[PDB]
């Protein structure tokens, strides 16, 4: 079973059309080596890779509107460190088993804890540690966040303007 | 100062400004432009030669030469003699042509090794370079092979010094070799950049001269004292093309990235940057200078 | 400066070397319009050392000081003017000049703090674009990063390599396209990270190893501070892992100390009475003073490892091996030794096989059919000589015998076993 130990998770609360740019000024700030960000239509999955894309960042992106055989050659692809950014709309379980990715933002809101669960929380061989932030755009956002933190009894606060980097990379 | 009045040159040309789409049946190798009025002339992977006139700012047709073997690899008008230039094929021979009667004066089988052609700045004798390192010089005027000499490492790009004694070669380590052309000796040798260079090109004042590297990096140099003035970190492939404004204050650059990018020599500063569909190979200038002829991956002219 | 210098410029002294040394003292950092007397102080300094008086050459230490913010201060055409500034430096001043690159060269100019914060923004710009895919591109910008700033570039790179969990062969394949200077500011970055106070550590070595088993560094300065660490743990490794860089059937295809021993003052005795049995023997302080060389150095690194890993599971063994380190221009016989870089060439059932594994592409077969007839020959000889030694040939003997035994068998190799058996 899953288990959130050893995880910093946060909420920005802010409007739907400037998530696009208030996630290009984290990525401007922190450090990462792989990010898989969660969507959760198709259409929107394929508008960000091009975005991303477009402004030279290297993203892949899976949605679930594809075979299981191009998910499976390009997760397989993105466990070679062929392009660092992943825009997923689902994936097939296991935790994430790739200790590489680190930073994990929920660009949509998942459907309950256990969909959260299975976006957040990983089942790696080392790295334990990891950054997970959560993008809060109503109150259905809060309502939803407040239910995973009465299911999983964690503290999800405001995301700061300093973050410590020895916190939750090894 | 300059930088404003360049822009305002180039705004007012642009408005001003050919295309000459597919005037070849295939790809474009090189084009050159001499003959201080307006004669152009280029060549192409299908064994043709073309000649152009410019009058008032729309291309016309002259001629189009055939009796070629293999495709054009080089084309070059001459600098100092009336109107006449040379075409370098790969099926063995070289070809100095007329254009006067529209016919060949000469043509030499050297070796198959014709690869990139160029003078001696007084216009007796031709310079061929190739792929196993044997630069052949050839009397233009005797049209008789005068001398060979090799390297022996490696030689992409050949060029004459202004004062018809010193000539410089490349090679594959970044270095740049220099001779005396009457000793036939082996002067000096630079180990300047990295990867190797591609390009090489004088200017018509002598004060200057760049050589263009596989790391992205333009760098002029001084021709007199042999020293690194700047470079031109302006592109993000390697370059495949150099040229020089007849001004001197101009200088012109091409590379996979489909970015001709105008800079100055005196400031060391992008002033102009235009793109199109393809990269462009090969650019060239004419001594009146509004204007800049280039061909691509067909010969376009830039009011600039 | 233009009008002094002219006759020596034309060339290729002590007042005016000083008067010169004032000159560019009270300049500072903005050469960076003038290129040309940039290379003319170059090219004075290098008929100098030509043609090599400690005043001058600490003089001219002062004004490397001074010239090499210019480079700093210069955001165009240093892929070329390094190798002017390495026809200078062509040893530990040079990494003393590196070593004023911590805070000496920066924080004094505010245009210098300008282009380290440029610098620092490019630099995790092209560390957020790396990946395997990226097959230069990139390291054509991180080679034009690394012209003009290289000591704030290899810091970053190497905080990521130490923090971000072996990036390493899309970094080297970056810096594949660095220049000849940068490799020791490249060397002396690896040493400064190495002064840092264990995954990262093996991620770092394994990053060294790589670096030089790929290019010429001539890393003489890692020598030097692996021997002042063992003067003073896991540079040991560090060391062995460099050195596998850079050079049971399948163990038992591949000793004289205790047949000396049988034919303190019986060593003085057999140095009296009697090539790499001095050194098998030296595995065995100034009382033990009374390509083999690799693989000498590397049993004993082995043996090191082997008694830091019984240390760090839970130190007499140090003492020895540092005079390992201690009877190593090795740098130089190194870097030959990586410039001319399996199981079949040391090579008998075993050299049967392995001519019957190339039997089953002629020239292969006779070399080892000739390395095989001279090892019979050589075996042939060897049994001789054990001859010659049986006929040149209580509880206390049988003690003594014990003793010489086990320290042999936890000292060296299975080939203890072959001996034992002997």
């Amino acid at each position: 079973k899953l288990t959130l130990h050893g995880l910093q998770q946060y909420y920005v609360k802010l409007k739907d059309n400037e998530k696009n740019r208030k996630l290009f000024d984290l990525l401007d700030v922190l450090e990462f080596n792989q990010v898989v960000i969660f969507v959760k239509s198709v259409q929107r999955c394929i508008a960000l890779a091009q975005l991303l894309v477009e402004q030279n960042f290297p993203a892949i992106a899976i949605h679930r509107g594809m075979p299981q055989e191009e998910r499976l050659s390009r997760y397989q692809q993105f466990k070679d460190f062929q392009r660092r950014i992943l825009v997923a709309t689902n994936l097939f379980g296991r935790g994430m088993d790739i200790e590489r990715v680190n930073i994990a933002f929920n660009y949509d809101m998942p459907e309950d804890s256990d969909t959260y669960l299975h976006r957040v929380a990983r089942a790696g061989r080392f790295g334990t540690k990891g950054l997970a932030i959560t993008f809060v755009s109503d109150e259905n956002d809060a309502k939803i966040l407040n239910d995973v933190q009465d299911r999983f009894e964690v503290n999800i606060s405001e995301l700061p303007d300093e973050i410590d980097i020895s916190s939750y990379i090894e | 100062s300059v930088s404003s009045g360049p822009s305002r040159y180039v705004l007012g040309m642009q408005e001003l400004f050919t295309r000459e789409f597919l005037a070849h049946s295939a790809k474009v190798h090189s084009v050159a432009w001499s003959c201080d009025g307006r004669r152009l002339a280029s060549g192409s992977f299908d064994k043709t030669a073309s000649v152009f006139l410019l009058e008032k700012d729309r291309l016309v047709k002259e001629n189009n030469y055939r009796g070629h073997g293999d495709s054009v690899d080089q084309l070059c008008w001459h600098p100092s003699n009336p109107d006449l230039f040379v075409t370098a094929s790969g099926d063995k021979t070289i070809r100095i042509w007329d254009v006067r009667t529209t016919k060949c004066i000469a043509t030499v089988n050297t070796k198959g090794e014709n690869i990139n052609i160029c003078w001696s700045p007084d216009g007796q004798t031709i310079a061929v370079g190739n792929k196993d390192d044997v630069v052949t010089f050839i009397d233009a005027k005797t049209h008789r092979s005068k001398a060979e000499e090799q390297f022996k490492f490696e030689v992409n790009e050949i060029s004459w010094n202004n004062d018809n004694n010193m000539f410089f070669l490349t090679n594959g380590n970044g270095c740049i070799n220099i001779l005396s052309y009457p000793e036939l000796k082996p002067v000096q040798s630079i180990n300047a950049h990295p990867s190797n260079c591609i390009c090489i090109k004088f200017d018509p004042m002598g004060k200057y001269f760049a050589t263009g590297s596989a790391d992205a990096l333009v760098s002029l140099w001084d021709v007199d004292e042999l020293v690194c003035v700047r470079c031109f970190s302006r592109l993000d492939w390697p370059v495949r093309t150099l040229s020089f404004s007849h001004d001197g204050k101009m200088l012109a650059s091409a590379s996979e990235d489909h970015f001709i990018d105008i800079a100055e020599v005196e400031t060391g500063d992008k002033l102009w940057e235009v793109q199109c569909e393809s990269p462009t190979f090969t650019v060239a200038w004419h001594p009146k200078r509004p204007l800049l002829a280039f061909a691509c991956d067909t010969v376009k002219l830039f009011g600039l | 400066i233009h009008i002094t210098i002219e006759p020596l410029y034309r060339r290729v002294f002590e007042d005016l070397r000083r008067d010169v040394f004032n000159m560019f003292c009270y300049l500072g950092p903005h050469l960076s319009h003038d290129p040309i007397l940039f290379a003319k102080v170059v090219r004075i300094g290098k008929s100098f050392m030509k043609e090599f008086t400690e005043v001058i050459l600490s003089c001219l230490l002062s004004i490397t000081d001074q010239v090499l913010l210019p480079s700093l201060s210069l955001m165009d055409c240093n892929a070329c003017m390094s190798e002017e500034l390495w026809g200078m430096f062509k040893y530990q001043h040079r990494y003393r000049l590196y070593g004023q690159w911590k805070n000496e060269t920066y924080n004094s100019h505010p245009l210098l703090v300008k282009v380290k914060a440029q610098t620092i923004d490019r630099a995790k710009y092209i560390m957020k674009r790396l990946t395997k895919e990226n097959v230069k591109p990139s390291g054509r910008q991180i080679g034009k990063l690394s012209h003009s700033n290289p000591t704030i570039l290899f810091d970053y790179i190497l905080s990521q390599i130490q923090k971000y969990d072996n990036l390493i062969t899309p970094v080297v394949d970056s810096l594949k396209y660095l220049t000849s200077l940068n490799y020791d500011v490249l060397a002396y970055c690896i040493i400064e990270a190495l002064a840092n106070p264990s995954s990262w550590l093996q991620s770092l070595a394994s990053f060294c190893g790589a670096v030089f088993r790929k290019y010429p560094i001539d890393l003489a300065g890692l020598l030097q501070y692996v021997a002042n660490q063992l003067k003073a743990s896991f540079d040991l490794l560090i060391l062995k892992e460099v050195v596998q860089k850079m050079a049971t059937m399948e163990q038992l295809e591949a000793g004289e100390q205790l047949k000396a021993e049988g034919g303190k003052k019986s060593s003085q005795r057999l140095k009296d009475a009697l090539l790499p049995l001095c050194l098998l023997m030296a595995q065995q302080g100034v009382i033990f003073q009374e390509l083999k060389l690799v693989g000498k150095l590397y049993d004993q690194c082995h043996d090191t490892l082997v008694q830091f890993g019984g240390f760090l599971a839970s130190e007499m063994v140090m003492a020895p091996v540092h005079e390992a380190v201690v009877s190593l221009v090795w740098d130089d016989i190194s870097p030959q030794f990586y410039a001319t870089f399996m199981y079949d060439l040391a090579v008998h059932t075993s050299y049967e096989r392995e001519v019957n594994k190339l039997k089953v592409e002629k020239e292969r077969c006779t070399a080892l059919q000739d390395k095989l007839l001279e090892e019979e020959k050589k075996q042939m000889e060897h049994v001789q000589r054990v001859l010659q030694r049986l006929k040149l040939e209580n509880e206390t003997i049988t003690k003594f015998l014990q003793l010489c035994i086990f320290p042999r068998c936890i000292f060296s190799a299975i080939d203890a076993v072959y001996c034992a058996r002997f």
